[PDB]
């Protein structure tokens, strides 16, 4: 028997275009799917199914990666506000966080016959020669939110000796990946991995590790300088000015007190000393987390992301603009996408590890540009949704 | 004509919603008896069947002319029929298909009539005969077969020719068979002893699934006329293209001619449309005539000799790879070209759009880069190697300043005029011994007056007014004024974000004049450093011009 799954009311299944794919990625879709179908975990299907989801391939072992960003909104009352998998607080103070796919674990489970009908996908075919090959999925997919939502009672029973044996160790799970922490010392910690990994492999399951409780601020820098310019001023009264928006309790008016009268650039003024007082405590709390900001579990978040020049992005999440949750950023052939994509998943698997869900990212590149790149570089099994914004010109600068 | 044996497809209708029910219209004696003599025939043939009213579905008919043809609305059936998936995600290009020796053309004689359709679905397709008058109940027949004009027939037939193909395909590998609608292209490497006897071996498991198709004699000879195409089996090019010389162009003639135009541009190189596309824009009156414009005429002019002589293309390798070229034609004018061995072109191509307000060549010859990529993607399965009229270093420039995240994949440099360059460069640094120029503008949201100008720190001042203005507006003229009163060295300090963007992304065109004097200004200069400070927070200079631009004005 399978657990019944209906969607949103008024709502109902996904149609989204499939994006083309180049030949290599085609040949290895059509292998995996071809050895996929030879044991019944997806079939055939004829026009008779409207529906659509993306599909694509990503890395030396080629594999599937099917976009269900569409499919998870129209069936989100589902995997959370009806079998939702609760987010330990825990997880981001641990020393240690290591991150495990097990999204293996699904293909076992048959999926409900009355839904296999909406996670249909299509592999194009280059120059349209043929039309698509047109699948559906008999099992839990990888990628669906329901998939865990499902089979959360056999993860547990999966875990539960584990669990038992080790009960300072933190087990998260969201989509297909398994979140584990602990304080233990490094080598400890790989040996309960380790151990761990064998109690999935006994249900036939099968690394990348974190470290949470070295994550510190992004502190928004003021300039430390002998000798400043008029042009410094200006630069840091607006630096300032902006930072009193989102900070309780900035202070300025000791800074314009020097700036008065049209007054060249490049002439150098000579500093007082109580606007140094300014200087030095709006450095600490600019330092300090931002009093007032909380995590509104109801409320999407957002995460902004500004291009620094020379390997270094900056970026920031919050729910309520410049309101911010964590700020942070990403150094570094390479270019300038493949940085954007790899700055994208930190940040991500940041906002996991810390929330329990993935930001809605706005991303300063030109949609086509990422479309056809964001692939080439992916590791990911998940994906989050996205924007395609124009940075400000001054954002950029007041983060540095 | 057979009905194919295949399996039939499910069909559906919409969730909660029932079968079309709509009264038969009246109709005469000449068009009844037609109808009996058509539907009868279509009986034979198995097509069609006869029913009784114990079905209660109706979908009109009418017949239209020696021959009749008998027509169905389908317009409420297809209403209440359910969504299929789409028949085609679009067509294949000829420039993407492979070299073949041999080569021949089938094509699925009356396709929708020879595939059967889902037994429980055709009591829905259920149309009346009247009889004369009111009188006497009409004849009622339902459809067997996929019936001409339904929603779901193009998606069931293309489904089962592709379930009929995909076991020839199997034992057949190194034969190609590109398929669409109802038409067959079939290729091979084979000589023309074993490809017309390994076609006619096709043709043969083609009726035996109930499908059939022209013999020798019958079936087409190359060049193939096809979707606007002229193909060959080592070739392709467009249909001839006729340009009409005329004494008048109306609006329509000119519409024609662009979409001509923009179809021959797939492989003749350097076709223009811009001063023929700028007559069209400012719609209206489709029968006026337009007179031509000096710049539209040495368009034309310069259209009619490419298309003088006639140009073709070549077909693809896969192991060779792919090369790109771009060349700059004019403002906002692109055009490639597309080959794997030198000046032989797959494809041409060109570029035009305009992305936002402001842009400069290099921002163009990306957004042409990410076209074509997209493009090579669809039609060959692989991205091309570019050659671009841009230095590596005026890119490693751009790429490093700019807030966007750009690539362009593996391209070089080539030494075709016009060359790509950015025309100016703002400091990174205030100048010394420059003036510094605060600029600020205002405007009134009611009276719509505005004030730009400036204050200096060498005391100099202007104040200039604006009558039909916006904020935005008058901060871009007191930019323009500090740079007109200036000289070569300056400093100008604005509190606009808006002003700052436009001019710190270097821009060389824009749809605004204002900007497009600002730009000619910019490049006239030496040094130009431009900076932000906030308003209305009583910040040096700033004060001064807020004072004089505000007077009257807010
Ligand atoms: C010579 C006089 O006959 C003609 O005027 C004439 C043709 O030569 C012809 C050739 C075709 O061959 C093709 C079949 C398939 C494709 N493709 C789609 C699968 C592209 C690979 C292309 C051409 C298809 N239709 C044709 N039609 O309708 C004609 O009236
Ligand atoms: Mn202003
Ligand atoms: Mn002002």
């Amino acid at each position: 028997e399978t657990v019944p799954v209906k969607l949103k009311p008024g709502m109902d299944g996904p149609k989204v275009k499939q994006w083309p794919l180049t030949e290599e990625k085609i040949k290895a879709l059509v292998e995996i799917c071809t050895e996929m179908e030879k044991e019944g975990k997806i079939s055939k299907i004829g026009p008779e199914n409207p529906y659509n989801t993306p599909v694509f391939a990503i890395k030396t072992k080629w594999r599937k990666l099917v976009d269900f960003r569409e499919l998870n909104k129209r069936t989100q009352d589902f995997w959370e506000v009806q079998l939702g998998i609760p987010h330990p607080a825990g997880l981001k103070k641990n020393k240690s966080v290591t991150v495990l796919d097990v999204g293996d674990a699904y293909f076992s489970v048959p999926l409900d016959e009355d839904f296999r009908k909406y996670t249909a996908f299509t592999i194009p075919s280059i120059n349209n020669e043929t039309p698509g090959i047109r699948y559906q999925y008999n099992v839990l997919p990888q990628g669906w939110k329901g998939s865990p939502a499902i089979f959360q009672s056999s993860m547990t029973k999966i875990l539960e000796p584990f669990r038992k044996q080790n009960p300072d160790i933190v087990i998260y799970q969201y989509m297909d990946d398994l979140y584990v922490g602990s304080d233990l010392e490094i080598g400890q910690h790989r040996t309960k991995i380790e151990e761990l990994r064998q109690h999935l492999l006994r249900w036939g399951l099968t690394g990348y590790e974190l470290h949470p409780d070295k994550w510190t601020v992004q502190p928004i820098v003021l300039p430390e300088k002998d000798s400043w310019t008029v042009n410094d001023i200006q630069k840091l009264v607006g630096k300032l000015n902006w930072a009193s928006q989102i900070y309780p309790g900035i202070k300025v008016r000791q800074l314009c007190k020097l700036l008065r009268g049209t007054k060249a650039l490049t002439e150098v003024i000579p500093l007082t000393e109580e606007a140094e007082l300014e200087l030095a405590e709006n450095r600490e709390i600019l330092k300090e987390p931002v009093h007032g900001v909380y995590y509104d579990p109801s409320k999407d978040l957002i995460a902004e992301i500004q291009k620094q020049g020379q390997g270094q992005w900056t970026y920031q999440i919050y729910q309520e603009p410049f309101k911010n949750l964590k700020t942070g950023k990403y150094a570094r052939h390479t270019n300038d996408v493949k940085q954007l994509t790899e700055a994208v998943q930190k940040i991500t698997t940041e906002s996991i590890v810390i929330w329990g869900k993935t930001p809605k990212f706005k991303l300063p590149i030109q949609k086509e540009t990422w479309e056809t790149w964001w692939t080439e570089y992916w590791q990911a099994t998940w994906i989050p949704e996205w924007e395609f914004v124009n940075t400000p010109p001054l954002v950029k600068l007041w983060y540095q | 004509s057979p009905i194919s044996p295949i399996e039939t497809v499910p069909v559906k209708l919409k969730p909660g919603m029932d079968g079309p029910k709509v009264k038969q219209w009246p109709l005469t004696e000449e068009k009844i008896k037609a109808l009996v003599e058509i539907c009868t025939e279509m009986e034979k043939e198995g097509k069609i069947s006869k029913i009784g009213p114990e079905n209660p579905y109706n979908t009109p008919v009418f017949a239209i002319k020696t021959k009749w043809r008998k027509l169905v609305d389908f317009r409420e059936l297809n209403k209440r029929t359910q969504d299929f998936w789409e028949v085609q995600l679009g067509i294949p290009h000829p420039a993407g298909l492979k070299k073949n020796k041999s080569v021949t053309v089938l094509d699925v004689g009356d396709a929708y009539f020879s595939v059967p359709l889902d037994e429980d679905f055709r009591k829905y397709t259920a149309f009346t005969i009247p009889s004369i008058n009111n009188e006497t109940p009409g004849i009622r027949y339902q459809y067997n077969v996929l019936p001409q004009g339904w929603k779901g027939s193009p998606a069931i037939f293309q489904s089962s020719m592709t379930k009929i193909l995909e076991p020839f395909r199997k034992q057949n590998p190194d034969i190609v068979i590109y398929q669409y609608m109802d038409d067959l292209y079939v290729g091979s490497d084979l000589e023309i002893g074993q490809h017309r006897t390994k076609i006619e071996e096709l043709r043969q498991h083609l009726l035996r699934w109930g499908l059939t198709t022209p013999d020798k004699k019958h079936q087409k000879e190359p060049p193939f006329l096809w979707m606007g195409y002229e193909l060959h089996p080592d070739k392709w090019t467009v249909q001839p293209i006729v340009l009409p010389e005329k004494d008048s162009w109306t609006v329509n003639d000119i519409q024609k001619l662009v979409g001509k135009l923009n179809w021959a541009s797939q492989i003749y190189p350097g076709i223009k449309v811009r001063q023929l596309c700028k007559l069209l824009r400012g719609t209206k009156a489709l029968t006026e005539v337009i007179p031509l414009t000096e710049e539209a005429e040495l368009e034309l002019a310069e259209n009619r000799e490419i298309l003088k002589e006639p140009v073709h293309g070549v077909y693809y390798d896969p192991s060779k790879d792919l090369i790109a070229e771009i060349q700059k034609q004019g403002q906002g004018q692109w055009t490639y070209q597309i080959y794997q061995e030198p000046f032989k072109n797959l494809k041409t191509g060109k570029y035009a759009r305009m992305r936002g307000a402001h842009t400069n060549d290099v921002k163009q010859l990306t957004e042409a880069v990410q076209k074509i990529t997209t493009e090579s993607i669809v039609i060959w399965g692989k991205t091309p190697k570019f050659k671009l009229p841009i230095q590596k270093e005026t890119w490693e420039t751009w790429w490093t300043e700019y807030w966007q995240a750009t690539w362009i994949p593996e391209w070089e440099f080539v030494n075709t005029p016009p060359l790509v360059k950015l025309w100016y460069q703002l400091e990174k640094e205030p100048i010394v011994g420059a003036e510094t120029f605060y600029v600020d503008g205002a405007a009134n949201r009611e009276t719509k007056l505005g004030k730009a100008g400036y204050v200096t720190n060498r005391g100099r001042q202007k104040v200039v007014t604006l009558t039909d203005t916006t904020n935005q507006k008058t901060e871009l003229q007191a930019i323009y004024l500090a740079l007109q009163d200036s000289g070569l060295e300056v400093n100008i300090v604005t509190d606009s974000q808006y002003a700052l963007g436009i001019i710190q992304a270097q821009p060389d065109q824009s749809e605004s004049e204002l900007v497009n004097q600002i730009i000619e200004q910019l490049i006239k200069k030496e040094k130009v450093y431009l900076a932000w400070v906030p308003a209305h927070k009583g910040i040096g200079g700033n004060e001064q011009v807020d004072k004089l631009v505000s007077a009257g004005i807010r």
